[PDB]
């Protein structure tokens, strides 16, 4: 644990990137989190929503 | 735009509708602005034969 | 069947042409909720029930 100050910064940046990548898996109230599924399932008036 | 249709087909003169005269007779855009006007004309556009 | 004893039929292992359902004018109401009616020929399904 001698080099914890640099490893803390590296872990925080990697964890922020991992959280940002993980947030794509959330649908945020939509029917799906995949854009291709919405574009292949729905008409543009409701796929727009 | 004036035409004569059935009584159940007046729902298809609208943006974002799926239907028959919407696809092959008269299509409205998704960004349509304006008013659709419909009234019964059984006394004028119908014959006993 | 009646609505209290509504009949559930399994649909599996078939290729389905929904265009004869869309192009038929015999249905007074043809309303889809989680999927577009015109995309039904482009997708694959399981657990289809009537």
């Amino acid at each position: 644990s001698a080099l914890g100050k640099l490893q803390d910064v590296v872990n925080q940046n990697a964890q922020a990137l991992n959280t940002l990548v993980k947030q794509l898996s959330s649908n945020f109230g939509a029917i799906s989190s995949v854009l291709n599924d919405i574009l292949s399932r729905l008409d543009p008036p409701e796929a727009e929503v | 735009d004036s035409f004569v249709i059935r009584g159940d087909e007046v729902r298809q003169i609208a943006p974002g509708q799926t239907g028959t005269i919407a696809d092959y007779n008269y299509k409205l855009p998704d960004d349509f602005t304006g008013c659709v006007i419909a009234w019964n004309s059984n006394n004028l556009d119908s014959k006993v034969g | 069947a009646s609505v209290y004893a509504w009949n559930r039929k399994r649909i599996s292992n078939c290729v389905a042409d929904y265009s004869v359902l869309y192009n038929s004018a015999s249905f007074s109401t043809f309303k889809c909720y989680g999927v577009s009616p015109t995309k039904l020929n482009d997708l694959c399904f399981t657990n289809v029930y009537a």
